[PDB]
């Protein structure tokens, strides 16, 4: 996260860290959506141009974390994966269309002050809140600047949703209805973005209708980070909710 | 609990009914340092 | 039509150098 600040304790209790056991590495962010399901970006699991194609046995998730590198005993919970499900129409060859994956935990996790699931939006919440100029919130342990600069604790930044024609005109990459972008325009007098290491983390919004937090997006891709006239791109969660439902209902 | 569950707890597991309410914030009616900025973005 | 500059948002490191603290067993 670029131009963010330190999260407060328990501020994002749905934040999940995808972690490589050996050699030990933070891989990506993710989000807790129930006691047994975690949502992430498809490219955090499958990206053949980078020789990346993880199996379940390949990764761990770390839930309830704040420190990037400390083992937060009695606070964080570490879980093994039972199965990974990647969207069958995930477009890794081109533009990362449908950059979404689900991970089933081997055992349900216990909730605490630090561990608590986010809501996924219903059709009406998604239509109401996904509007240009409203702000959502992105969190992660990714790079602090375009370049190795890495935070000591979870970072947060709030960013406005950008109108689709501005998202489109900002990039030569083909954008789709399964994506949205967020960030300040040049001349809006504020900055901020997600960055490398933040993918799979949640773009969330607080409902004024019921005070609940909803995950509208998944950090997916960009062109550099926090550049003037560029915007962060996020997987459109609600647009892909029929798939999430299909997977969870079948396992 | 101003929320209608979408998924089946049998396959989804527990936690949906109480989703999106943080124990250290909403559950105690305490606000985090920057959530006001989100709520304001609805007005502006 | 060009994805030449597309930067998927995950890459990684142990920034202090060589270290996350061990966990689990
Ligand atoms: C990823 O790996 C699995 C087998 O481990 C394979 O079925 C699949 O084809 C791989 N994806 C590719 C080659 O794009
Ligand atoms: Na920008």
């Amino acid at each position: 996260i670029v131009e963010g600040s330190d999260a407060e304790i328990g501020m994002s209790p749905w934040q999940v860290m995808l972690f490589r056991k050996s050699p030990q590495e933070l891989l990506c962010g993710a989000s807790l959506i129930s006691d047994r399901w975690v949502l992430t970006a498809a490219h955090c699991l499958l990206y053949p141009p980078w020789d990346k194609n993880f199996t379940e046995n390949d990764l761990l998730v770390r839930i309830g974390k704040h420190s990037r590198t400390r083992y937060e005993r009695n606070i964080e919970k570490i879980s093994m994966l039972e199965k990974i499900y990647i969207h069958p129409r995930y477009n890794w060859r081109e533009n990362l269309d449908r950059d979404i994956a689900l991970m089933k935990l081997k055992k349900p996790v216990a909730f605490s002050d630090y561990i608590h699931p986010v809501c996924l939006p219903d059709r009406e919440t998604a239509a109401s809140l996904l509007q240009a100029g409203y702000k959502g919130r992105v969190t992660g342990w990714g790079n602090l600047k375009e370049t190795k600069g890495q935070p000591s604790v979870l970072q947060v930044v709030n960013l406005p949703i950008v109108e689709r024609p501005v998202c489109k005109d900002s990039t030569r990459i083909r954008i789709t209805d399964n994506m949205f972008c967020a960030g300040y325009k040049p001349d809006e007098g504020k900055r901020g973005d997600a960055c490398e290491g933040d993918a799979g983390g949640p773009f969330v919004m607080k409902s004024p209708f019921n005070n609940r937090w909803y995950q509208m997006g998944i950090v997916s891709w960009g062109e550099g980070c926090d550049r003037d006239g560029k915007y962060g791109f996020y997987t459109h969660v609600f647009r892909l909710k029929k798939w999430i439902q299909k997977v969870i209902d079948q396992f | 609990s101003e929320y209608q569950t979408f998924f089946n707890p049998r396959t989804f597991g527990s936690g949906e009914a109480d989703c999106g309410l943080r124990p250290l914030f909403e559950k105690k009616s305490l606000e985090d340092k920057t959530e006001r900025e989100l709520l304001e973005s609805y007005i502006d | 039509a060009t994805n030449a500059t597309l930067d998927p948002r995950s890459f990684l490191l142990r920034n202090p150098n060589d270290k996350y603290e061990p966990f689990w067993e």
